[PDB]
């Protein structure tokens, strides 16, 4: 469902004409769904060389287009109160220390390397601080 | 509970870097 709006060049820079089996999941991300590593391996581990062609994606899109919509359902709620969590005068914000540490050391514990990519383009104020709300909507934003 | 929360979140996030990123290249 989701169109590749020419994804697939970007993870075929080599002309083969398909992309690494071990890309799927970021290619599934790239063009707009969001995927547990889970779920990227029950769609394959279900005739799939090391390398998938772009119709071979696209038949495994089809195939799980339920699935994989149901990754891009979130909502701005569904967050809130894991950040009130870690909010401290309950004022909306939390600290870009605070937030490194919730998506580093809780949950499935992204690495320190994707927490700088996904800050940054994200404002933080001079008291260190982060509008949580905002964030969510720019994570969330299609 | 957090745990959850923040698992759900974190999917959303590896989605949202990978669309920067591609945005980027």
């Amino acid at each position: 469902t989701r169109a590749n709006k020419d994804i697939f060049t970007l993870f075929d820079k080599k002309g083969q004409g398909a992309i690494a089996k071990d890309s799927l999941g970021d290619y599934l991300r790239a063009i707009g769904y969001n995927p547990t590593n889970q779920l990227v391996q029950d769609i394959i581990n279900a005739s799939l060389a090391s390398s998938l062609t772009l119709d071979q994606i696209t038949g495994l899109i089809e195939v799980n287009e339920k699935e994989l919509d149901a990754t891009t359902k979130a909502k701005t709620e569904d967050f809130v109160k894991a950040f009130q969590v870690f909010d401290k005068e309950s004022t909306g914000k939390v600290s870009v220390g605070d937030l490194r540490y919730m998506l580093t050391g809780l949950g499935e514990k992204l690495t320190d390397a994707e927490v700088d990519e996904l800050l940054k383009g994200v404002e933080v104020d001079s008291n260190g601080e982060i509008d949580y709300k905002k964030f969510i909507e720019d994570v969330l934003r299609q | 509970q957090i745990s959850q929360a923040i698992k759900y979140l974190q999917n959303n996030i590896k989605g949202f870097i990978i669309r920067q990123r591609v945005n980027d290249e």
